[PDB]
């Protein structure tokens, strides 16, 4: 295996009939990183669903492997994997309409995959709660004008008194917007690790995605190494050949640049025009959706 | 009785429930007074999205109490802008976007002024007024672009 084999044209998931959301999860959660791939490897219980066998191996076999293999999967196999979805949860556009990464999220990992949660949190000396990923929540104005997510994290967790009961293995946390037309900070800076200790009552983590979304369609950046420069951007839909009846094509590029950005103190990035981000890095800081965060394995120290 | 929903653009809307009312209701009064649809809202009580076959009484909601609402990334799809040279740009949109939207984003994406784009969908030069819903044009398909 290797790099070269993920990255150019007609590589990564091939997007089809508005279905973004999906495939850059999917390229965020398993192109690279390995912390969800016990859910793949998990065998058939009691309490496991009727379709679980079925979605696992389709997963696993006919989507992640063939990425990790060939850098290519065929938008066929990813619309069986909606079709399982809409069985599951009907008349609600699983195979026609462009939906929020969060359901696709929960039906796959509450509904079908038996999954444990990946975020155990504590309101307050109450009860703990469970969920696959976090929301930023708080007012702005007080604030700075381009906050790290570092600062939301700790800002959302205060401004509702929150704990990780433990610490997690996976955190996904999605930035504060409002709607197509609404973004609370018009540039967030993705902090490349998170210090979590001062989060739990009683220590690292570190980014290795961020799924983006400008108004209506996905993409995704992806940390495959330690090195500063080790980005690639993700879009399922960068070409089409055909027309009517033809077919979109996915790409896969090299953006380093970003690596250069994600150096620079948010006070420089904010005195910045977004017309003077160079390559696919503006997209990064002023369309982030999603940052995913895990347990240090790329970085050293 | 009386709650309060919490925006993330920091609006406080007040509304008027029963505990054993479902999250389902609530996002149709939510519906009637901010006019955002249901499929979009989702509810929020200290860091625990609500789902809607549930109760509130069972997240332990009484009066004078706060849940979060932020809104869902739904709908919308990306169409293909292709030139006469074969460059491909995309862009995303929505059914009900204008055409004179649509030419905006073209220069927001690419720096070409609106005014000086001729886009064309199935042989029919796109006039600024008229949706790309109008033209019956749906995600992925592609319209033609021709500078003047």
């Amino acid at each position: 295996m290797g790099l070269e084999v993920m990255v150019g044209k007609k590589k990564g998931i091939q997007g089809h009939y508005n279905s973004s959301y999906l495939d850059s999860t999917l390229f965020c959660l398993f192109s690279f990183s390995s912390v969800l791939d016990t859910v793949l490897l998990r065998p058939r219980s009691k309490t496991d669903v009727e379709y679980y066998k079925e979605t696992q191996e389709l997963l696993r076999t006919e989507i992640v492997n063939p990425l990790r293999i060939h850098g290519y999967v065929c938008a066929t196999k990813i619309m069986k994997l909606r079709r399982i979805l809409e069985k599951v949860e009907a008349a609600s556009g699983f195979t026609s309409e462009e939906k929020d990464p969060e359901e696709f999220l929960n039906i796959l990992f509450h509904h079908i995959l038996r999954v444990d949660p990946l975020l155990r949190l504590r309101s307050a000396g109450q009860k703990v709660q469970d969920c696959y990923f976090y929301q930023i929540f708080m007012d702005k104005k007080d604030k700075v004008m381009v906050p790290t997510s570092q600062q939301l994290l700790e800002w959302s967790f205060i401004n509702s008194d929150l704990k990780f009961a433990e610490a997690p293995s996976c955190l996904i946390i999605q930035m504060p917007r409002f709607g197509k037309d609404f973004k609370m900070f018009n540039k967030i800076f993705p902090s490349l690790e998170l210090d979590i200790t001062d989060l739990l009552d009683d220590q690292q983590m570190e980014l290795f995605a961020v799924l983006c979304i400008e108004t209506s369609h996905y993409v995704a950046f992806v940390k495959y190494g330690s090195a500063d420069s080790a980005w690639l951007f993700f879009d399922s839909m960068a070409d089409r050949d055909g027309g009517q009846n033809g077919f979109n094509i996915p790409q896969v590029s090299r953006c380093p640049e970003v690596g250069e950005y994600l150096k620079m103190t948010p006070e420089e990035l904010h005195a910045l025009d977004p017309k003077n981000i160079q390559g696919y890095a503006r997209r990064l800081l002023c369309d982030a959706y999603m940052c995913m965060y895990q347990s240090p394995t790329m970085s050293l120290y | 009785m009386q709650i309060f929903v919490k925006t993330l653009t920091g609006k406080t809307i007040t509304l008027e429930v029963e505990p054993s009312d479902t999250i389902e209701n609530v996002k149709a009064k939510i519906q009637d007074k901010e006019g955002i649809p249901p499929d979009q809202q989702r509810l929020i009580f200290a860091g625990k999205q609500l789902e809607d076959g549930r109760t509130l009484s069972d997240y332990n909601i009484q009066k004078e109490s706060t849940l979060h609402l932020v809104l869902r990334l739904r709908g919308g799809m990306q169409i293909f802008v292709k030139t006469l040279t074969g460059k491909t740009i995309t862009l995303e949109v929505e059914p009900s976007d204008t055409i004179e939207n649509v030419k905006a984003k073209i220069q927001d994406k690419e720096g070409i002024p609106p005014d000086q784009q001729r886009l064309i969908f199935a042989g029919k030069q796109l006039e600024d007024g008229r949706t790309l819903s109008d033209y019956n044009i749906q995600k992925e398909s592609t319209l033609h672009l021709v500078l003047r």
